[PDB]
DNA sequence: CGGGAAAATCTCTAGCA
DNA sequence: ACTGCTAGAGATTTTCCCG
DNA sequence: CGGGAAAATCTCTAGCA
DNA sequence: ACTGCTAGAGATTTTCCCG
């Protein structure tokens, strides 16, 4: 299980932690508060 | 240093120290101070220092609307070659974007189109034109123009060339098509010392020729490979290595380790 | 068959790895699939994704080859 | 070493330099000189432009006469301004060198002449059969679109990529891509020939042979209208 | 290829080709096509791909006004150490900037102040406070914030720390001073694994101690050096090299090449 | 003598050529139309 | 090897570890253990706060009691809110550990107590002579400024960097920089001692000596209250 | 004198060159002027400008030295 | 000398209006 | 005649710790 | 093999809203 | 389940050209 802290949409505030559903080369698919979001890996930090 | 963990935690809840400050002040090892930082939700404020890599296939195109002199220019780039097609459009609607995209798909083999989440590209009109022409629609992650980093870069270059030929034409559409000419045929450099038009002709001719050559190779070279196991499709028999494909996995094998039957 | 193999090995491939943003040089094409491309760069057989490769036949082949 | 076999197969078969540079692993300048010294043997940029009329609208159609690849636009008026815009778009899209038009008032305009002067297009004064096939496909797909220009672009799509024929069964887009790749190879060979047509080589010291190839360890020259391979240190190349 | 020069020029006046396009199309050598590009005034549109390097002296400070929550924060950084001093000010006038600067010069040895060309810093009031305190005023090149790249970076970091302690305080000035505390003493890392306060104390103590040590060295080590020539001030006699200073030029000399008299 | 083409102040248009008066590490001092300007070397190109 | 000479010069002179670690090129933990084993031998963070009154205005003055470095601000009111703001500014500017105040209503406030709790400042309940000197300099430079707070900051400048004295002739700013650099060295030595006070070394195999230094090829230990240097492979270090 | 020379050589200098943006490591200070700093990095005597140098005495000298 | 492990260093990015 | 930088996040190299 | 010279490659930046 | 890039300007390395 992972914790993802992310930066989402026109907003400098960082949200999280979220559940990492998918980690690809370049972007991640996460789930925060039953909302599935696709975030680039520059705007996301994953902690095991 | 187990008391140092509690004292470093109760000062991280005040000051939000980094790991080196707590490791210096409370004699913690770096893994423990890093775990005190990594458990604070208020301290995860930075992402991974990397970049992704866009799809450089021969069929993918990247489209974007740029603005110049109060007019909208719809630009497309072939990501593999850099070949652009731009047009001054009257409005930034999807009805005018679907015409541009159907026209472009009629000109070149457009297989996939990568846009941002502009209303022009997100509309039902561009969605019907792509279904008719057989184009796959990819959309970038919202408010992340780096996903379209090719076409945005070409946006810059297109405007640059327009700034050199703005006085040779009276209207902006003429200067836009003049800049498309100059980018496609009068600017050389790249992966083969090519212009963008020579590179797109080379890329599409190479894709056709290599697909024909591989379709003629794999119908005659019908072998099977046992390595280490199980049967596998022989892809390439070399002198020091053998490339196979089993369980949908293309894998390279030493020549010592495999043997090819049939 | 062998002439077609040496024909398909005349194409050059410019590829990239997953966390290196710069394009590696003209590798020799060995095999082309719908999603993968087997190349030979620096006497090393590599498997590139199809999305990470630009396969050309450099038409300055009128000098070398 | 394979120059000799290529010369014998050319005096037997009169092969092109494409065949000799591929069946014998020769540089194309050497096989080009083999086919050029033979006395027995001594178009991709041409487009054709017309205006058709359908439903009261005017359609500019350009046909690549070597491949049949069409490019058609519904224009708002049969004016030299719209024709010059179409020609500038086409010249920026494809390597256009010559257009063949029908002495119309919109084709002999000064605006089209300036557009052809800027893009470097010769203007001279197949096409009707292509307009007939394009009108057939427009009549086929008129029910699928609300406006006419959408149907025209749909028919251009179907003609260029969905209709196949000829000898190999290729579409017009594959044919124009192969034809223009062949033209790029032709222009690159002419550039490679013009780069070394100003050199003169003194070898073995016999006379000024002409250079055909300068490789990693050997040069290839032609003296007395016959071709020989000389080592690199046994030759002196003078640009004259 | 002398006719190619004229034809490449008369097509560069139309298309503005780069040098590789003209060198390919007209068989020019690269120096000639580069000279055709370099003579066109319309083609000089790119600057040098480098960056400068700011003054990292122990006396230089970099000042900037940043904005947060509708309030103005005047920030100063010690460029050599990263030590910051910020304050929420009522207005962005020069009367309020000169008070901050005179206060800062009273706290620390401020020798030079590097600002942008904001009216606050460009005023006659800050110019009189700097004349009184003995501070030299440097201004960056206008509309180039990279010249102030230290303090702007610290601006970012300051706001970052305020975002972590905004709920620990009621007013913004308290959170600003809390963030100044956290940056100066609770964030370690850098050139010595230091915090910013430890680094500024080390830098200023090092400057004092090294000035005293060199003033005691050069009054006793009064030698002259003849190398290769002429007399020169001996700066450092090493085993394999000798560092001298003649004609206001500090120069390193091999030990084989010089000899020291007096 | 040198020609300097530069980018000056809130303006993406490039001006020049100007006379190079001083070339330092990081910036240049130039003279265009009897106006002396200090331009960073990222926003200037010098041709001999 | 120089540990022995340092022990003889300490039993002769009772030198500090600063002198022994510099006159003999010793690590400071070794000279600190030499001066700590001697039974004969067995403040930089203190500030002092006050409020003065001048021209109807109130001035918060903080004095570093080890150096005389002052820091004064005209505050709008003698309120614990302004005092807590001053203390938070001072704690963010300098390493403040203890303030000494005079049982005022603005110093024993809950706001100042929370500000001292956040910054980690002990609050306990020189300064008047410093206020007298600061008032003398304010009266000297009152003619140079329009407002009083400008004159107060000018006097803080003149006191900290233009008035010299003491034994070496240094200003108060140089003195506080040297004092706080000495405190940083003291805290770094205490961190270095606490990092190796949990180790036990078994050498030559004799008993659990305590580690003083672990170098590139040798360790330095103390067994039976005397110090010896042992090679690296002839010692085993166990964290206990 | 020689003890003062070895004293001034205990200070570390972090410097930069004119077109390299990264800070080079702890060189040994040899001489300090008002505008130039003579150092010894990588057994090479270098002359740095005063504006391109940060001279400290790293107070983790309580271990090494 | 040889593997793990941990520390050190290198690479790279956002945000600073 | 003036000038991008800073701190964190991973990745890779380098040093240490005992056999 | 050895110097110059020229070509090739590496590094790095603005602007793309 | 998706993703920075592109072309030019200097700097540095690498290959060529004859002795
Ligand atoms: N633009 C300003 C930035 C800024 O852009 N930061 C983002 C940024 C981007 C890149 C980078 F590397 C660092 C970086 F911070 C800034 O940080 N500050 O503090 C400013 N302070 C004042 C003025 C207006 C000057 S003026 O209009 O008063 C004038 C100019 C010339 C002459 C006269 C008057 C502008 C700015
Ligand atoms: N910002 C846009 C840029 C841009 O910033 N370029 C500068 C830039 C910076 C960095 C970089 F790497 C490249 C780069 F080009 C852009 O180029 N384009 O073409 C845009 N097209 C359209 C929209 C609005 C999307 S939406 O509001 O309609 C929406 C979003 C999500 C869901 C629904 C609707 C914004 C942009
Ligand atoms: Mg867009
Ligand atoms: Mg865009
Ligand atoms: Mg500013
Ligand atoms: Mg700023
Ligand atoms: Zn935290
Ligand atoms: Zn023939
Ligand atoms: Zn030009
Ligand atoms: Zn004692």
């Amino acid at each position: 299980n992972f914790r993802v802290y992310y930066r989402d949409s026109r907003d400098p505030v960082w949200k999280g932690p979220a559940k990492l559903l998918w980690k690809g080369e370049g972007a991640v698919v996460i789930q925060d508060n039953s909302d599935i979001k696709v975030v680039p890996r520059r705007k996301a930090k994953i902690i095991r | 240093f187990l008391d140092g963990i509690d004292k470093a935690q109760e000062e991280h809840e005040k000051y939000h120290s980094n790991w080196r400050a707590m490791a210096s002040d409370f004699n913690l090892p770096p893994v423990v101070a890093k775990e005190i930082v990594a458990s604070c939700d208020k301290c995860q404020l930075k992402g991974e220092a990397m970049h992704g890599q866009v799809d450089c296939s021969p069929g993918i195109w990247q489209l974007d609307c740029t603005h110049l002199e109060g007019k909208v220019i719809l630009v497309a780039v072939h990501v593999a070659s850099g070949y652009i097609e731009a047009e001054v459009i009257p409005a930034e609607t999807g009805q005018e974007t679907a015409y541009f995209l159907l026209k472009l798909a009629g000109r070149w083999p457009v297989k996939t189109v990568h846009t941002d989440n502009g209303s022009n590209f997100t509309s039902t009109t561009v969605k019907a034109a792509c279904w008719w022409a057989g184009i796959k629609q990819e959309f970038g992650i919202p408010y992340n123009p780096q996903s379209q980093g090719v076409i945005e870069s070409m946006n810059k270059e297109l405007k640059k060339i327009i700034g050199q030929v703005r006085d040779q034409a009276e209207h902006l559409k003429t200067a836009v098509q003049m800049a498309v000419f100059i980018h496609n045929f009068k600017r050389k450099g790249g992966i083969g010392g090519y212009s963008a038009g020579e590179r797109i002709v080379d890329i599409i001719a190479t894709d056709i020729q290599t697909k024909e050559l591989q379709k003629q190779i794999t119908k005659i070279q019908n072998f099977r490979v046992y390595y280490r196991k199980g049967p596998a499709k022989l892809l390439w028999k070399g002198e020091g290595a053998v490339v196979i494909q089993d369980n949908s996995d293309i894998k390279v094998v030493p020549r010592r380790k495999a043997k090819i039957i049939r | 068959l062998q002439k077609q193999i040496t024909k398909i090995q005349n194409f050059r491939v410019y590829y990239r790895d997953s966390r290196d943003p710069v394009w590696k040089g003209p590798a020799k094409l060995l095999w082309k699939g719908e999603g993968a491309v087997v190349i030979q760069d620096n006497s090393d057989i590599k498997v590139v994704p199809r999305r990470k490769a630009k396969i050309i036949r450099d038409y300055g082949k009128q000098m070398a080859g």
